[PDB]
C-alpha cells in the first residue's frame, strides 16, 4: 500500500469547494446548446446596466411610481435639492441593478456613473450643481461648500441627461458594501446653479437619476443579500 | 482584470463626453477620465468572484424533509427557498448539471432512489417499488460520508425555463398551468432508512456547475408567497375578519426627507 | 488536470458587455 | 426650515366634495423652534393656474391640502394635474417652497 | 431623421433616436445546426414581415401603462396572425415601433421595455394561476389600471400594479431588458429591434408568449399652457425574419 | 546559515572597533574577533526557526466558545488570547492568510457558517438564516475528523492593522472608537450541532501563513486588561471600596542586591 | 511541489538586518 495521511479537513463538506462528483445517469446526452441571444458571463455587467434610483423614497411614496422622481421649480435662491449618500447598502441604491448585485459583495472598490435627466417642457431650461463631497467630508448644507469637491455643471437643452462620475478617492483599496464610518463613500449633493425657470410662472420640472458602474468597477467576498428575506415557508 | 486608468490634463473639449442620453437605452461610457483630473493608477482588481459560474456555484441548501416513518419524498427544484430562487431569477434561462449532496442527521443506513419522471415512486418505506432494477440509487452510511452524486442537464431543451409566460393547454382547457410548472420536472428524490437509529432531517444541498445564464432580469424585489407562482401579494392574515388585505413586502426603506440624508 | 470519473459532466467548475448598455444598431 | 414630505403627488376624486383631503404634509422649524406665521403656509402657484386647493390645519405641526371645493374637478374635461408650491415662512423669517403635484382620477 | 422599410410597408420619423438592437442580434433564420424538427418551415418574408400598427391608446393624467403580449397581439393581423393558427410552431423577430407626439409645451415620459417571458403575477391572494384569457388579450392590450385594493380578484387576473412590473420585480431596473425613453421634450417615438429569444428553436405560437411590450408613464402627462390633456400612443409591431414550421387544421375553434 | 568566525591575532590597532556611540541609534558592529584572540570555526547554525513564517506560523488557538442551545458564535479575532495577541503586538502591520481549524469534543453532525460581515447572522439554532444561499458553509462530523478552511487575507488595505493610533469619525462625533476595532473585522464563525450527542467546547485554532510582517515594536510586557484596547492598568477589585487601586502586573522581577546576582 | 487545491492562498508555509542596528544617512 501507499502510504497516504488524511491532514485535516479532509471528511467534511465545505459549500463552496470545488471538487468532482460521481455522474449519476451515466451515459446521458444533454439536449444541444442552441445559439440564444443576451447570452451574460458575469453579473458585473448587469451592474453596469443604468437603472432609475429612488431619489424621491418617502413615506407618500414607496409603492408608487412617483418616488422615481423629484419636482424642481424657480427659485430665488439656491437651495439643496438632493442628497444621495454614497451607501450601497442605502435604499438608494441598494434597490438598482448597481446595488443589488453589490449586496451580495461585502466589499467594491470601483467608479459610480450618475445620470441625471429632467423631464420638463422644451422650453424650460436651468443650470444644476451636482456635487459630490469626498469621503470623510460633512454634508455641504451650502453651494459655497458643495463646489470645492468634484462637482459638475450641466445646462438643459436639446439634450436632458447629464453624467456626474464619481470617482474612486479612498484611503484603503475597497470600500466596504455596508455603509459604516471608517470607510463611508460621501454624499453627492443636487444644488440649483442658476435656476429652473420653466415657461410660466408655475411650471415645474421632474428630475429622474440612473446609478451604473464603470469599467474599473470591481467587487469581493461574496455573501448573502440583505436585500431579500424568506419569513414564511413556500407552499 | 479590470482596466487601469488613465491619466488626463486639462481638457477644454467641444464634444462632451459628458452630456449622453438617458432616452436612447443606451448606459453612458464616462469614465473618471472625462470628469476630472486623474492619474496613471495600476488597477488590478478582478471581478472572478462575480462572473456566473463563481456566483451561483456555491452550493446552496434547496430543499429539506423530515424522515416520518424511515421515509421521505421530496421533488427537486429551486421553488422553496427564496435566497437561492432569487439568485436563479436573476436570469431568464439557465443551463447547468446540478451536483447534489445530502446532509443528513440520521445515523444507520440510508438510501436515496433518483426517480425519472414518469414513473411511481415508492409510496413509502418497505415498499416493494425500492427494489428496483433500473432507477439509479445511492445507499450510504452517514457517520462517515455525505453522500453526492451530479444529475447532468436534463432539459427537454436547450435551457432551464427560470421564467415561462405560456401554458401548457390550449386555449379552450381547463385545467390550464401558467408558469414553469409544466415545463419541466427533474425527478424526484425518495429517501428512507433501513434502520432505526438517527433523527429524521435531512437537508439538500445542490450546486449549480457548468452554468450558462442566458436573459439577465430585475432582481426579485419583493418577497415570494407561492412556488411556480411568481406572485408577491402576501395574504397575511387568512383566518380573521381581514384575509382581504394583501400585504406587499418589498425592501424599499423611506427616508425621512429628502436632501437631508 | 484529471478527470478522475472519464466523464465531462463530473467534472468542477468551469470557466464583452456591450450586449447590455449599448443594443444600438 | 424643511417642509416634510412635500415632494410628493396628491390624487383627488372628479366628483369630490368640497373639504376632501389631497395629502398631510408637516415642517420642520430649523432647530431653532421658530414657529410658523399664523397665515403660512399657503398656496402661492398652481401649476396652470387654480383655486380650490386650500391648505388646513390639522393638530399640531401636521398641515394638509384640502379642496375647498371653490372650483369643481371634471376630469373627462381639462385640466387634470396641478402642481401646487407650498411656502412655508417663520417667525425669523426663511421661506422654504416645495412643489405638491395633484391628480384627478378618472370617477366612472 | 429615419426611415424603416419591411416589406409593402414603410416607417417613417423626425425627431428619433438611435434604434435599440434587443442583444446585439439580428433577427435570423432557424440554422440547421439549431433546429430539431424536421418538416421544412414555411417563409412568408412578404405579407408577414410588415407593420401591423395595433390600436392607439390614450395617455391621460393617471394612466398606468399598457403591456400588450406578443406574438399574441398579432393573432388575427394579417397572414401572420393566419399562419400563427395554421402551423404547429413558429419563431419570428419583431420590429417594435412606439409613436407618441405631444408638443413644445407637454411634458411626461414613457419606458418602453420589451421584457421576455414576462410571467405575470396574480391579482393577489391565493396561489392560483392567471386566467388565459388575460394573458392573451389579444391586439387590443391591457391596460394596467394602477393597483389597489379593489381590484377584482376572479378568475386569475393578473397583477396591476406598474411599480412591481406586474411581476415582483422593481421598475426602474426594468432598464435591463431592451428598452427606450420617450421623453416628449426631446424625441417623439422609440424602435426597438427584438430576435427571437427562446431557449428552443420554434415552439408554438398561441401557447406561449416570447416577447412582452411594456409601456409605463413614467413621469405623468402635463398639458401645459395648452388646452390638451391626453395625448394617443400607437404600437407599430412588424414581424422579422418570420418562419412557422408543422402544418396542421387551424388551431381555432 | 550563520557567519564562521574568523581567526584574529593580536592587534594594535588605532582605530577601535570597540569604542562606538550609543546616541546615534546605532547597534554595533562588534563580533568578538575585535575583542579577543578568535579560532576559525566552521559554524553552520541556522535561525531557520526564527523567521516570520516560521516563528508565527503554528496554528495556536485564537477563541474558545460553548453550544448553549447547539449554537454558538464567535467573531474572529486574536485579542482574547494573550500569549498569541503577544506574538503579534510583536509588529505593527501584518498580512497574512489564515488557516482556520475546529477542535470540538462534540459528536454529531455541526455546522460552521462564515458570515461576511455586513450581514446578519442567525441569532439561534434552527433560525431560518442558517439556509444561506451564499454564506460559505462548512459541514462536518466531528468524529473522522477535524474541519479545517483557509480564509484569504481580507484586508480593505495591504496589511492588517495591528495598532491603529487613529479614529473612525471626525472630530465633533460623540461615539469615537479609538484603536483597531473599526479597521477591519474579518466577518464571524456560527457553530450549531443538528444532533444532540456530544459536548459543547469548541476551540478555534488558527495558522497565519504566507505572513509578511511590516514594522516591529518593543513586545508588550505587561499583562492585557480588555481587547482592541491596549490598556494595562489592571482594576483588581471592582467591589470592595478599593475598586480604585489599579494593579499593574508586569514581569520586571526585582534583584536584592546590585553587584551580587 | 504539488498544490493540490489549483490555488495561490491554499499552499503550505512560504519561505538584511541593516534596516534596524543601522539607519543612518
Amino acid at each position: 500500500g501507499l502510504p497516504t495521511r488524511l491532514p485535516s479537513g479532509s471528511q467534511q463538506f465545505m459549500t463552496t469547494e470545488d471538487e468532482q462528483s460521481p455522474n449519476i445517469l451515466p451515459g446521458f446526452h444533454p439536449s444541444k446548446k442552441i445559439h440564444i441571444p443576451g447570452m451574460i458571463t458575469n453579473v458585473m455587467h448587469m451592474a453596469r446596466v443604468d437603472s432609475f434610483i429612488p431619489i424621491n423614497n418617502i413615506q407618500g411614496e414607496v409603492g408608487k411610481v412617483s418616488m422615481y422622481y423629484i419636482t424642481v421649480t424657480k427659485k430665488t435662491v439656491t437651495e439643496r435639492i438632493l442628497v444621495l449618500p454614497l451607501e450601497m447598502s442605502n435604499t438608494l441604491f441598494a434597490t438598482t441593478l448597481l446595488g443589488e448585485v453589490l449586496n451580495y459583495y461585502a466589499n467594491w472598490s470601483g467608479s459610480i456613473t450618475i445620470t441625471f435627466m429632467c423631464v420638463c417642457d422644451a422650453f424650460s431650461t436651468g443650470k444644476f450643481l451636482v456635487a459630490y463631497t469626498p469621503p470623510g467630508g460633512k454634508l455641504p448644507e451650502d453651494r459655497k461648500q458643495a463646489m470645492l469637491g468634484v462637482h459638475i455643471i450641466w445646462d438643459l437643452g436639446l439634450q436632458s441627461s447629464c453624467t456626474i462620475v464619481v470617482p474612486w478617492i479612498s484611503s484603503g483599496f475597497y470600500r466596504r458594501t455596508k455603509a459604516d464610518s471608517f470607510t463611508h463613500g460621501g454624499y453627492v449633493s443636487l444644488w440649483y446653479q442658476t435656476a429652473f425657470v420653466p415657461p410660466v410662472s408655475g411650471g415645474t420640472g421632474s428630475i429622474l437619476a440612473t446609478c451604473s458602474a464603470c469599467p474599473d468597477m470591481s467587487v469581493r467576498m461574496l455573501r448573502d443579500s440583505p436585500m431579500m428575506e424568506q419569513k414564511n415557508e413556500l407552499q | 482584470v479590470v482596466p487601469d486608468t488613465k491619466p488626463s490634463g486639462p481638457q477644454h473639449t467641444t464634444k462632451p463626453s459628458i452630456l449622453g442620453a438617458m432616452e436612447i437605452g443606451a448606459s453612458s461610457n464616462a469614465t473618471p477620465e472625462s470628469t476630472i483630473e486623474t492619474r496613471y493608477v495600476y488597477n488590478t482588481n478582478t471581478n472572478a468572484e462575480a462572473d456566473v459560474e463563481m456566483f451561483l456555484g456555491r452550493s446552496a441548501l434547496w430543499g429539506k424533509v423530515t424522515l416520518t416513518r424511515q421515509y421521505a419524498k421530496w421533488e427537486i427544484n429551486f421553488q422553496e427557498q427564496a435566497h437561492i430562487r432569487k439568485k436563479f431569477e436573476f436570469f431568464t434561462y439557465l443551463r447547468f448539471d446540478m451536483e447534489v449532496t445530502i446532509v443528513t442527521n440520521n445515523k444507520g443506513l440510508m438510501q436515496i432512489m433518483f426517480v425519472p419522471p414518469g414513473i411511481d415512486h415508492p409510496e413509502t418505506h418497505d415498499d416493494r417499488k425500492w427494489d428496483s432494477a433500473s432507477n439509479p440509487s445511492v445507499f450510504f452510511q452517514p457517520k462517515s460520508g455525505f453522500p453526492r452524486f451530479t444529475i447532468p442537464f436534463t432539459g427537454l431543451a436547450s435551457a432551464y425555463y427560470m421564467f415561462y409566460d405560456g401554458y401548457d393547454k390550449p386555449k379552450g382547457s381547463d385545467n390550464n398551468e401558467y408558469g414553469i410548472a409544466p415545463t419541466n420536472d427533474m425527478g424526484l428524490l425518495c429517501f428512507r432508512t433501513l434502520d432505526n437509529s438517527g433523527g429524521n432531517d435531512v437537508k439538500i444541498y445542490v450546486k449549480p456547475k457548468h452554468i450558462t445564464a442566458w436573459v439577465p432580469r430585475p432582481p426579485r424585489a419583493t418577497q415570494y408567497t407561492h412556488k411556480y407562482s411568481t406572485n408577491y401579494h402576501y395574504k397575511p392574515n387568512s383566518s380573521g375578519p381581514d384575509e382581504h388585505v394583501l400585504k406587499d413586502r418589498h425592501f424599499i426603506k423611506t427616508r425621512p426627507l429628502i436632501s437631508s440624508a | 488536470n484529471i478527470n478522475y470519473y472519464k466523464d465531462s459532466a463530473s467534472s468542477g467548475l468551469s470557466r464583452d458587455p456591450s450586449k447590455f448598455t449599448q443594443p444600438l444598431v | 426650515l424643511h417642509l416634510i414630505l412635500l415632494p410628493a403627488t396628491g390624487n383627488v376624486a372628479e366628483n369630490s366634495p368640497p373639504g376632501t383631503s389631497v395629502h398631510k404634509f408637516s415642517v420642520k422649524l430649523s432647530a431653532s423652534l421658530s414657529p410658523v406665521i399664523p397665515g403660512f403656509p399657503q398656496i402661492v402657484n398652481s401649476n396652470p393656474l387654480t383655486e380650490a386647493f386650500r391648505v388646513n390645519w390639522l393638530s399640531g405641526t401636521y398641515f394638509e391640502v384640502v379642496t375647498t371645493g371653490m372650483e369643481q374637478l371634471d376630469f373627462e374635461t381639462g385640466p387634470n394635474i396641478f402642481d401646487l408650491q407650498i411656502y412655508v415662512k417663520d417667525e425669523v423669517g426663511v421661506t422654504d417652497l416645495q412643489v405638491l403635484t395633484v391628480q384627478v382620477t378618472d370617477v366612472n | 431623421l429615419k426611415q424603416i422599410t419591411i416589406g409593402n410597408s414603410t416607417i417613417t420619423t423626425q425627431d428619433s433616436l438611435h434604434t435599440v438592437l434587443a442583444y446585439g442580434e439580428w433577427p435570423t433564420y432557424l440554422s440547421d445546426i439549431d433546429a430539431t424538427s424536421v418538416d421544412k418551415p414555411t417563409h412568408p418574408e412578404t405579407s408577414a414581415d410588415r407593420f401591423y400598427t395595433l390600436d392607439s391608446v390614450e395617455w391621460q393624467v393617471g394612466s398606468h401603462g399598457w403591456w400588450w403580449k406578443l406574438p399574441d397581439a398579432l393573432k388575427d393581423m394579417g397572414v401572420f396572425g393566419q399562419n400563427m393558427y395554421y402551423h404547429s410552431m413558429g419563431r419570428s423577430g419583431f420590429i417594435i415601433h412606439t409613436q407618441c407626439n405631444a408638443t413644445k409645451f407637454h411634458s411626461g415620459a414613457l419606458i418602453v421595455a420589451v421584457i421576455p417571458e414576462h410571467q405575470l403575477a396574480y391579482v393577489g391572494g391565493v396561489k392560483v394561476n392567471v386566467g388565459y384569457d388575460h394573458t392573451h388579450p389579444g391586439q387590443s392590450g391591457h391596460q394596467i389600471r394602477g393597483p389597489s385594493q379593489s381590484n377584482d380578484r376572479s378568475g386569475g387576473k393578473p397583477d396591476e400594479d406598474p411599480l412591481f412590473n406586474c411581476n415582483g420585480t422593481l421598475l426602474g431596473n426594468i432598464t435591463i431588458f431592451p428598452h427606450q425613453i420617450i421623453n416628449l421634450r426631446t424625441n417623439n417615438s422609440s424602435t426597438i429591434v427584438v430576435p427571437y429569444i427562446n431557449c428552443v428553436p420554434m415552439d408554438n405560437m398561441l401557447k406561449h408568449n416570447n416577447l412582452s411590450l411594456v409601456i409605463i408613464p413614467l413621469v405623468p402627462l402635463r398639458p401645459g399652457s395648452s388646452g390638451i390633456n391626453s395625448v394617443p400612443i400607437t404600437v407599430t409591431i412588424a414581424p422579422y425574419k418570420s418562419e412557422f414550421s408543422g402544418a396542421m387544421e387551424a388551431q381555432r375553434q
